[PDB]
């Protein structure tokens, strides 16, 4: 009847936490924006291992992958930049006049460029948009490149490609990534099927604004989610059951011309039109529009009661935060976005949406200033074709709820691929009373603690042990050591570092957990026992320390007289 | 520590221009964004606009550019002329400098602020 | 132009306990969004500048943080001299509009 | 924890009842639902056991035609609770068949006594005339 | 050659172009040392230069006698003998011993 | 890191990795210290011996 | 230096195929362009010489 402490190690149980994921992708590109070099191969074997009777509180809202992929993403697209030509002379006033077709949208500009080679001060012509010229006088023939009063803008090396490739996180040494299964989960709360995995699913990093494009689509329904969901102030991400095909165009051809900027760098902008001058625009069926308002409406209804929803456009402003936008064949474009939120549903303009577009050159991206880009002219007509998977909605009083396109930032995005994922940490040193003194990874987490000890060899064979990029995984795996050592130096303190299960003759203290073994081996699992003694942990660890150990190496100091 | 002072007519009828000068004393109208922002009785803020003192460019909040001319008149003294002041623009005027050179403590964040002048539109 | 939005519109407090105000952007504006404490019949001055970068002068019982549309003000311990009008403005782009303001009062 | 269950019902002779018994406050998928009658003539004797998790069954041999036993899936409400429900319908009652119907929760995940009923509910009188 | 373990076992430990290569040495280093130490900790064999485990030698992996193993060959030799089994070896090892002996 | 894990190897080499005072099987041989164990023991601090 | 001679080890060496080579002459081109790299650039320097 006398019980005695046992220290296990390699026990299937989690806390949550926040590390430092690693980066896999599918080798098959180069010169590649997101910069592939960086990122190591995935394993073809997924893994994927079900974890049996294990139910998790998933929080979107919450998820440090998010952020964690949007600082992964801000770094690579500046180490893809940073090697590449800066317009520090870009910034000289321009002679404008306007292109006769689209009325003014593309202006015809003469410049006096200088050069660090000082033979001459060259007088060049080139074509911008609208949006990328300022004009600095009252006089209307004056104009100056819109980022240029706060910074020196950075051309993007035309051999970067910006398509998007599918990124994997991968779990570090020492936690593990979860999935929620749950068909309808809606990103907040319990999940009863969750799963462990090695590399999260392949996730591809579209930069848009207001309409999620590629991504993955729901199984079952239309599926709206959002934090605390009655305040106004939280983005709503909705995930479409079917995608919408949009066919976006850039119609008009030109021509790309080098002006010299220096030894082995030059500008690159536009130079004649040719052909006739097109507006770019969008295309999306009328009735896969109409379907996909009619689900949202009705899933919207279900959450605000039966009340009138309304969706009404953005409100006037710049271009960058009131337009959809979207960089697809690597031109950047954004499009009104108002011929899709104008109807109300309370309770023919043809069979195609056509959205008006605009081209823009010099993007202020990732909500930053004092840092700019300058897009290279592409030399072609510009498709897309892509499709649209979701939306971002936000909510701003006579009885109807006013919905408009909008969003956060680009984390908003991620949270609509990550909202089933969640990082955890393992613990794996646990304490048990037993009757004597002195699968798959996870597969038992949530199987009782009796015949969940057989597998602690999985937990402690897998799951343990000039760039950037390379000292931050270099500081993650030193930390991943330091923490293993820090687990083998608890089981040397305690004898125990020969064994995954150590058997101690300290007896158990009844105030701890007044229970017969058959009420703590069976009937609870090993984190709700963790749980239960989290309290005494310290204090239990201590005797174990000072009892048997220092006792018993002073007994064993004698034993040879 | 540069300080502001904002002088002009307290009363203004709803059809005539309304002028507020903004004088710098320890200091003059140096390369910052000086700038004007309205603050109506029981609102928030909402800003006017600003004058670079790099050069003679100006700009000013959208809806309102139309009526408004920030400029600068002596080297330690800029100046808000808002022409058609109605009735809804009473409120306490501020004008202040406007950091932008990032290596100072404030990035972007109106810095220096006068004191403000509280103008009725009334008959 | 961008709409600011603030939470709660009217705060009351006792002294030493810590408060929270939020201020919130219709659209994101990365960290470029300022904090101001406006003492009644005073000019406002910057507490915060980018998000979470303090000014020099203001203790360190005055954090914050946050990003895209959703910030925070942290005020810990709070003391009697931080009775007043807080604001929130953003610099991200022009205009540079300000939230509608939280009454503290202390009590 | 808490296990409940209908109301009591009159039923004619030949007729058949399906009796629910929901649950709050465990995880419903970790135990077994057990199926318990109270003879009001004879004393209580076993019906038979349902496991949630995989939907194993155990009738008595007295009433392997008599007994179909059903159950839903959990719908979580925390980590650790979950609610739920379990239903038996009871074919061709007799006179014989009156008497109280009890529906419990098992004492076990694991070892040789998880069967056992461990958490009764208050019981539901049916009655045959 | 088995008398000698510890010869060969005692070499295992110990801003600019040279300073992050020698860390990224070590540490990797570092990595590979524990690694073997947690494989030894799930056999059980942690603390040994030498242990024998439960499982025994399936003559499709070598139909040798042991005058024909250890003598005539070398470690290298064997481990090539035996490179397309190998992985097979260790299986066992955690299949068996400590997963049951425990 | 390094250190504490070269002397857990020459530890575990020993045959000592779980002890902090270990008794092994070699002999002393009087050619390092032709000393009695209190000279050595009652005498010497342990940076002197070392 | 160390420098133990093995008994009864024949390894075949192939200088043509050696990773240390690639490897050293990483080295140098990464070494000579870290020492260069914080020197001056004589970029104004592109004139016309009479
Ligand atoms: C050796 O020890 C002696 C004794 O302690 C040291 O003396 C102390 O020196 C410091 C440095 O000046 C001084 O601290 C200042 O006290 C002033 C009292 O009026 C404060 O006004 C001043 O605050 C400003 O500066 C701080 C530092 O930048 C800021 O944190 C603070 O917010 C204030 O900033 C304002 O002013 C700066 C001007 O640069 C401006 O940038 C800001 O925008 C803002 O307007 C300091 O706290 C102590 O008072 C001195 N102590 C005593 C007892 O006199 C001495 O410095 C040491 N010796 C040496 C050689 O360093
Ligand atoms: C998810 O969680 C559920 C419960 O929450 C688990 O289901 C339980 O699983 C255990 C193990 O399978 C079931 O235990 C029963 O074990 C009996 C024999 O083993 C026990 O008893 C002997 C001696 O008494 C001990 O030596 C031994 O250690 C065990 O304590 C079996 O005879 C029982 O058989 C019954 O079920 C099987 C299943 O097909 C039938 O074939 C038999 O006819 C009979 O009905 C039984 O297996 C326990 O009863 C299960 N509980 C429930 C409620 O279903 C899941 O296993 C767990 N998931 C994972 C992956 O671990
Ligand atoms: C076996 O577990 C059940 C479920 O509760 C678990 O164990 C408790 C002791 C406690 O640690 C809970 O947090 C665990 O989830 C026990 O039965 C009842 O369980 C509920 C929670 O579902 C609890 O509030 C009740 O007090 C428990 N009631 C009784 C009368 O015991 C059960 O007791 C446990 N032990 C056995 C069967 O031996
Ligand atoms: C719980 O999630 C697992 C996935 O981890 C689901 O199992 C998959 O089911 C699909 C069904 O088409 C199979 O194609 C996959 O091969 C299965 N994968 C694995 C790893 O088993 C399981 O069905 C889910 N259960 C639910 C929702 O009840
Ligand atoms: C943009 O302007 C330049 C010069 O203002 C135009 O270039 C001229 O094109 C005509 C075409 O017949 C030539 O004869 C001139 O010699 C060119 N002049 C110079 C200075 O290059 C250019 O065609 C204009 N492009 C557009 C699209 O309007
Ligand atoms: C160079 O270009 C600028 C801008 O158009 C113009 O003002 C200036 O006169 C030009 N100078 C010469 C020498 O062409
Ligand atoms: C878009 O949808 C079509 C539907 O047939 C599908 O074939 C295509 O692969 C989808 N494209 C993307 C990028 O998801
Ligand atoms: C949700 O918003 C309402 C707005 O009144 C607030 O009272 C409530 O506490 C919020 N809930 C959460 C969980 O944030
Ligand atoms: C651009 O060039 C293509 C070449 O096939 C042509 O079909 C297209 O019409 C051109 N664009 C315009 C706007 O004329
Ligand atoms: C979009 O629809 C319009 C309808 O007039 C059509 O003329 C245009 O060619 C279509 N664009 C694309 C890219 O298919
Ligand atoms: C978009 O283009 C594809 C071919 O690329 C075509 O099959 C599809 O019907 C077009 N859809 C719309 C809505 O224009
Ligand atoms: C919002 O919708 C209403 C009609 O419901 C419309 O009058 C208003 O102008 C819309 N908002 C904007 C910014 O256009
Ligand atoms: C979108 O199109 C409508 C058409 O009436 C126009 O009024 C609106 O200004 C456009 N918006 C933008 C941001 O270009
Ligand atoms: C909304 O749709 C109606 C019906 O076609 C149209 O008259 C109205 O101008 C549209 N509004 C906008 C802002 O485009
Ligand atoms: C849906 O699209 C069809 C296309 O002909 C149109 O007639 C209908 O009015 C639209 N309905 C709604 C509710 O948007
Ligand atoms: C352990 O601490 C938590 C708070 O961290 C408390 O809710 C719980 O009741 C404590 N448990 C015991 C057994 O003292
Ligand atoms: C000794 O090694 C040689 C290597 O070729 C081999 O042919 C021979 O059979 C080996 N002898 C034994 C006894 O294993
Ligand atoms: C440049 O150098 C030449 C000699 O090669 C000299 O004749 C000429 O005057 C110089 N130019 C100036 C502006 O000093």
């Amino acid at each position: 009847e006398k019980l005695w402490v046992t220290v296990y190690y390699g026990v299937p149980v989690w806390k949550d936490a926040e590390t430092t994921l690693f980066c896999a992708s599918d080798a098959k590109e180069k010169h590649n924006v997101w910069a592939t070099h960086a990122c190591v191969p995935t394993d073809p074997n997924p893994q994927e291992v079900v974890l049996e009777n294990v139910t998790e509180h998933f929080n979107m809202w919450k998820n440090n992958m998010v952020e964690q992929m949007q600082t992964d993403i801000i770094s690579l697209w500046d180490q893809s930049l940073k090697p590449c030509v800066k317009l520090t002379p870009l910034c000289v006033t321009l002679n404008c006049k306007d292109v006769n077709a689209e009325r003014g949208e593309i202006k015809n500009c003469s410049f006096n460029i200088t050069t660090e080679l000082r033979d001459k001060v060259q007088k060049v012509y080139a074509l911008f948009y609208k949006l990328d010229v300022v004009p600095i006088d009252n006089n209307n023939t004056s104009y100056r490149l819109i980022s240029c009063d706060t910074s020196v803008i950075t051309q993007a090396c035309p051999k970067i490609s910006f398509e998007p490739i599918p990124i994997h996180y991968c779990a570090p040494a020492g936690f593990a990534i979860l999935k929620c299964n749950d068909k309808t989960f809606n990103g907040k709360g319990p999940c009863k099927n969750v799963s462990t995995v090695q590399c999260t699913h392949g996730i591809r990093p579209v930069v848009s604004t207001q309409l999620l494009l590629n991504g993955s689509l729901a199984e079952e329904e239309v599926v709206i989610r959002s934090d605390n969901f009655t305040n106004n102030a939280k983005t709503i991400i909705v995930q479409l059951k079917e995608s919408v095909e949009i066919n976006c165009t850039r119609p008009n051809n030109y021509t790309r011309k080098s002006i010299r900027i220096g030894p082995g760098r030059a500008f690159y902008t536009m130079g004649e039109i040719i052909g006739d001058i097109r507006q770019a625009h969008c295309n999306i069926s009328r009735a896969k529009w109409n379907d996909t308002l009619k689900q949202i409406v009705i899933k919207l209804r279900e959450q605000f009661e039966n009340k009138t929803i309304v969706f009404n456009h953005s409100s006037g402003g710049d271009p960058e935060i009131v337009m959809h936008s979207f960089n697809c064949g690597g031109e950047f474009f954004y499009c009104n976005s108002t011929q899709l939120f104008n109807s109300t549903w309370n309770n023919t303009e043809g069979n195609t949406i056509t959205l008006p577009c605009r081209i823009k050159q010099i993007i202020n991206m990732w909500q930053r200033v004092g840092q700019a880009m300058y897009a290279p002219p592409i030399r072609g007509q510009i498709r897309c074709s892509s499709n649209i998977t979701g939306l971002l909605l936000t909510r701003d009083e006579n009885g109807t709820e006013i919905f408009r396109p909008g969003g956060g930032d680009m984390r908003d995005n991620w949270r609509s691929e990550l909202y089933k994922y969640k990082v955890v940490k393992i613990e794996p040193l646990g304490v048990a009373p037993t009757r004597c003194k002195r699968r798959g990874f996870l597969g038992a987490a949530g199987s009782t603690m009796g015949a969940a000890s057989m597998t602690l060899t999985v937990q402690a064979r897998n799951l343990l042990s000039l760039g950037v990029w390379g000292i931050k995984q270099l500081q993650a795996r030193v930390l991943a050591v330091e923490r293993y050592l820090r687990d083998q130096q608890l089981l040397g303190i305690w004898g125990c570092s020969g064994k995954l299960i150590c058997t101690t003759a300290v007896p158990w203290n009844a105030s701890w957990s007044n229970k017969s073994l058959d009420r703590i081996w069976n009937n609870m699992t090993w984190m709700e026992w963790e749980r239960e003694i989290d309290n005494y942990t310290s204090e239990i660890y201590t005797l174990i320390e000072e009892s048997q150990n220092q006792q018993e190496k002073n007994e064993q100091e004698l034993l040879c007289l | 520590q540069v300080q502001l002072q904002e002088s002009g007519p307290g009363l203004v009828r709803p059809s005539e221009t309304l002028s507020l000068a903004c004088g710098v004393s320890y200091g003059s109208v140096d390369h910052y964004y000086w700038s004007w922002v309205r603050q109506p009785p029981g609102k928030g803020l909402e800003w006017i606009g600003y004058i670079d003192g790099y050069d003679g460019a100006t700009n000013y909040s959208p809806s309102l550019k139309n009526r408004v001319t920030i400029t600068i008149d002596t080297p330690n003294q800029f100046s808000l002329k808002m022409t058609s002041v109605s009735a809804a623009d009473t409120a306490v005027y501020f004008c202040g400098r406007w950091n932008l050179y990032d290596d100072d403590h404030a990035y972007k964040s109106l810095a220096v602020w006068g004191r403000g002048i509280l103008v009725v539109v009334s008959s | 132009d961008i709409q600011m939005t603030q939470s709660p519109s009217s705060l009351s407090a006792s002294v030493g306990d810590t408060v929270t105000i939020t201020c919130r952007a219709r659209h994101g504006v990365g960290e470029n969004l300022n904090w101001y404490q406006q003492k009644p019949g005073k000019a406002p001055k910057v507490l915060i500048y980018m998000a979470s970068s303090r000014q020099s002068g203001i203790p360190s019982r005055f954090r914050g943080g946050g990003s895209g549309t959703e910030f925070t003000l942290t005020i810990s311990s709070l003391q009697p001299e931080d009775f007043g009008t807080y604001h929130c403005q953003q610099s991200y782009s022009y205009p540079w509009t300000f939230g509608q303001g939280t009454k503290v009062e202390i009590k | 924890g808490q296990l409940v269950q209908s109301g009591a019902e009159l039923k004619k002779p030949g007729a058949s009842v399906k009796i629910s018994c929901k649950t709050s406050g465990y995880r419903f998928n970790f135990y077994h639902i057990n199926w318990i009658r109270q003879t009001a003539g004879r004393g209580p004797e076993w019906m038979g056991w349902i496991s949630p998790y995989s939907g194993d069954k155990n009738l008595a041999p007295a009433f392997q035609d008599r007994v179909i036993m059903t159950t839903d899936t959990e719908v979580p409400v925390t980590s650790f609770t979950s609610t739920g429900a379990a239903y038996m319908e009871i074919r061709n009652l007799k006179f014989d068949d009156t008497g109280t119907y009890f529906c419990a929760k098992g004492l076990l995940r694991d070892g040789s006594s998880t069967w056992l009923p461990y958490l009764w509910g208050q019981g539901t009188l049916l009655t045959v005339s």
